[PDB]
């Protein structure tokens, strides 16, 4: 799923995008902190 | 239109009928007409 993003979503709006977001107050040009990968993983296991 | 007229466009009226909507949305700009050669 998207965890980053420069502003919100329209509503039936698709972001496939790969933009690297500035969520750190430190501008980036670039990851680990301050700056990260727009997408976010889900960890589906059984065990959850 | 019956488009003929002589220079520019003319004082008349009629209105457009729509034919489909497709589902692109995705946030459009930037038409772009297709000139041919």
């Amino acid at each position: 799923y998207r965890l980053f993003r420069k502003s919100n979503l329209k509503p039936f709006e698709r972001d496939i995008s790969t933009e690297i977001y500035q969520a750190g107050s430190t501008p980036c040009n670039v990851e680990g902190f301050n700056c990260y990968f727009p997408l976010q993983s889900y960890g589906f296991q059984p065990t959850n | 239109t019956p488009i003929n007229l002589v220079r520019d466009l003319p004082q008349g009226f009629s209105a457009l009928e729509p034919l489909v909507d497709l589902p692109i949305g995705i946030n459009i700009t930037r038409f772009q007409t297709l000139l041919a050669l």
